[PDB]
RNA sequence: AUGGAGAGUUUGAUCCUGGCUCAGGAUGAACGCUGGCGGCGUGCCUAAUACAUGCAAGUCGAGCGAACGUUAGCGGCGGACGGGUGAGUAACACGUGGAUAACCUACCUAUAAGACUGGGAUAACUUCGGGAAACCGUAGCUAAUACCGGAUAAUAUAGUGAAAGACACUUAUAGAUGGAUCCGCGCUGCAUUAGCUAGUUGGUAAGGUAACGGCUUACCAAGGCAACGAUGCAUAGCCGACCUGAGAGGGUGAUCGGCCACACUGGAACUGAGACACGGUCCAGACUCCUACGGGAGGCAGCAGUAGGGAAUCUUCCGCAAUGGGCGAAAGCCUGACGGAGCAACGCCGCGUGAGUGAUGAAGGUCUUCGGAUCGUAAAACUCUGUUAUUAGGGAGAACAUAUGUGCACAUCUUGACGUACCUAAUCAGAAAGCCACGGCUAACUACGUGCCAGCAGCCGCGGUAAUACGUAGGUGGCAAGCGUUAUCCGGAAUUAUUGGGCGUAAAGCGCGCGUAGGCGGUUUUUUAAGUCUGAUGUGAAAGCCCACGGCUCAACCGUGGAGGGUCAUUGGAAACUGGAA
């Protein structure tokens, strides 16, 4: 029964989480949209986006071979 | 993690023990790393101390911890302050 | 530490790499000591190396990198 | 035969044919199936008595019954005694080893088997068929 | 060499193939009818059926919200390891042997190092309101080693962290540590199951995962599997081991360890290093009760218990003293993990319900033709003994620190549930009894009722009037706290025959051709090295069997070093025979 204090720091944990990593799915969406837009962000929004899986890096809530895919996703892409 | 065994070995009404290199969350006849040694705590034994200790000197040279207040026996050894 | 190094022919190939290698093998019988043969049908990929009907070659395990070629070598001797 | 036809279609044991067939497997109640226990004893209630006469070398005549077991696989079991017990609807606990010379018997029913305890007139037999009050 | 035996039964008699039954060991055993001891190991195998009822992981405020060294709740970890059962699985799930130019990891401890600047917010708290309570929201706060912004730092092709003792937290290289995937060989029965497969088998991408990949979709195409038994049904968790066997072999998988798979049944994610999670959440379904019926609950395959079914397998038990297991600086702490007593004769053994005598010795049983043998030196009634019974001191495992002196190491003061055990010392006669047989296999013989009846039966078979085979009696034989019976396996069985059988008449030759797949091959000379022979390694854990040794009053039982852990792994090596090629 030390469950019951468990069913509610996990909720109020993903429910902090969903939203920063939809922001981090997000953050990277116009990215690779920008360089095939031929748009002004051929500069700062790729280290907006490093920011985005440097942040969620330094959290355990995404893996680091992942990150590794988004960055080798990225700049690989200039 | 590693630790060094204690275990409850011999015969029943008189608790034996063997000393090994053993992991905190295997139990006590669980999966054994390698021999430590063993000790006589039978109570009626002169001749008691059996630890090859250099087939057990890369436990603590290499990240061990003591085991579970079995240090009296870790005194009649000296392997500390070597390094 | 390497890789195997088995030997033996290959039955066909067809297009896309599909260097099937059979190899040939003796075993006792478990109990009545014959010298019984066998086989067994195995797969490596290349780029046209081989064909139809005779391209004995040793092959070499790796990472998979298929779904039954387990293989990574098309080193070629003897053929037709 | 040669060896390559031995290695070909190899050796194969000969069949068990097993005595008391009629046990061993327990058809279960929720399940409804035959299984396998290979069981010493069975319980089960009686439904006849009868006696037929003839054992051709042994010529006397004797009794039987048609006990049928747990699950309902019925059979024809020997009564050992002088006497007998007095009881249809019984709780038997049956015996393997055929009694002979009856076609259609392989069976016993252990005496005692809280049903009833045997014959009262017999003093050394003293387990067989059910006897009691020795102090020996 | 410490290593193997047979008998009965087909006929009026004899050989010979052939079955059938015994004599030996076994066990997670039960049932009858009689029962007193001690030292251990073990107890729903049928229902992975349903759980009335109480209990099986909780700890911590020197970091910060209440009274006079006692409380919160944050949060920090921990519930992914212990423990439990075999339902499913004929599979890279296991067993053995390798691979990572496919890969991951905080908790422990090597280094090389940091904690800068803040700011905002919220539980508790109170207050309101509604609902038999259950559930909740509002209102105003306030914290915190709980969140979060900017500062400058490796590991991507240029990038982020720190709130604690005095006078602890985090960022990298590491070790060990646990994982994950793939590969060669080894994995039961059915041919009265012979055609399977369609993202199925390859390619290029696009993604996605810790990681390659038909893992998923976009096209391109044609494949891939199989008489070296694919697919299908049925049954089964594997293994070092255990039982048997002279050996080859055959049969098992609960104890005690390795590894899977599973937690009312099905799915899918969450936080987390690590779960798609037994004592968690969400969904649908079937059980199950509380019931202002308004909504709201749980999972016995964790200990004991009831109902069931069973041939059958039990305390609704006590305690952390030890061992380890978590937490907390440290005491302390929760533990049906574990340690003990229940309780059963469930196996294994270790003793003793009596002792020196004691004339045919007996009154009374049986044989009797009785004259005498038998129980029988049995018995008395002398002489002999504490094992059981009233009291005793009854005190083996039983250790190790949060200190001070020296420079995490030494000596020196801190901890018992079962409290029976070992002990000694008076000294009783308290039931070592009962089972089964007695014609031969196979030691065990006489009388009485009984007359193919009632009845024994492993096998041949015994009783139709005098049965040593029925039922008693007496005596004898084997047993031992039991005996005997039914049930399963092995040998005997060379009755599945590789060691180690046969096919004329006994069971057994296709009706006889021509023939592919497969099996085997004359003579010689060369080279090779797959089978072959050999030796240097790495390895087959430990507990157990085999002998040696210490200890348990010897015994059952324990610890020590070795056979010894099989087909294997890589190179050295020899080339007579089988391949392989001239
Ligand atoms: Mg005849
Ligand atoms: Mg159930
Ligand atoms: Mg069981
Ligand atoms: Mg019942
Ligand atoms: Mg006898
Ligand atoms: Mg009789
Ligand atoms: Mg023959
Ligand atoms: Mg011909
Ligand atoms: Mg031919
Ligand atoms: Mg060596």
């Amino acid at each position: 029964k030390s469950a019951i204090k468990r069913v509610k720091t996990t909720e109020k944990a993903e429910a902090r989480n969903i939203s920063q990593k939809s922001a981090m799915r997000t953050a990277v969406k116009n990215a690779k949209t920008a360089v095939s837009n031929n748009a002004d962000n051929k500069n700062e929004l790729v280290s907006l986006a490093v920011k985005l899986v440097d942040k969620a890096a330094q959290s355990n809530l995404i893996h680091s071979n992942k990150a590794d895919r988004i960055k080798s996703q990225l700049m690989t892409a200039n | 993690a590693v630790k060094i065994r204690l275990t409850r070995l011999g015969s029943k009404r008189n608790p034996f023990y063997r000393i090994v290199v053993a992991d905190a969350r295997s139990p006590r006849d669980g999966r054994i790393i390698e021999q430590i040694g063993t000790y006589n705590p039978t109570s009626a034994n002169a001749p008691e101390i059996k630890v090859d200790e250099a087939l057990a000197l890369k436990w603590l040279n290499d990240g061990a911890k003591p085991t579970d207040t079995v240090h009296n026996i870790l005194s009649k050894e000296g392997i500390m302050k070597k390094f | 530490n390497d890789r195997k190094v088995y030997v033996g022919k290959v039955v066909s190939d067809k297009m896309d790499k599909t260097i099937t290698v059979l190899v040939e093998t003796y075993k006792t019988h478990k109990l009545y000591g014959k010298r019984v043969k066998y086989s067994k049908k195995y797969k490596t990929h290349d780029e046209n190396n081989s064909a139809k009907l005779g391209d004995i070659v040793k092959i070499q395990e790796t990472r998979p990198l298929s779904a039954t070629k387990r293989f990574r070598l098309v080193e070629i001797v003897e053929e037709s | 035969p040669t060896i390559n036809q031995l290695v070909r279609k190899p050796r194969q044991s000969k069949i068990k044919k097993s005595d008391s067939p009629a046990l061993n497997k327990g058809f279960n109640s929720k399940k409804k199936k035959f299984t396998d226990l290979n069981s010493p004893q069975k319980r089960g209630v009686c439904t006849r008595v009868g006696t037929m006469t003839p054992k051709k070398p042994n010529s006397a005549l004797r009794k039987y019954a048609r006990v049928r077991l747990s699950n309902n696989i019925e059979i024809n079991a020997y009564i050992p005694g002088i006497g007998h017990n007095l009881q249809e609807h019984s709780v038997v606990l049956v015996r393997g080893g055929r009694v002979k010379d009856l076609p259609g018997v392989r069976y016993h029913i252990v005496r005692g088997a809280l049903d009833t305890s045997g014959v009262d007139g017999r003093r050394q037999g003293r387990s067989l068929y059910g006897t009691k009050k020795p102090k020996n």
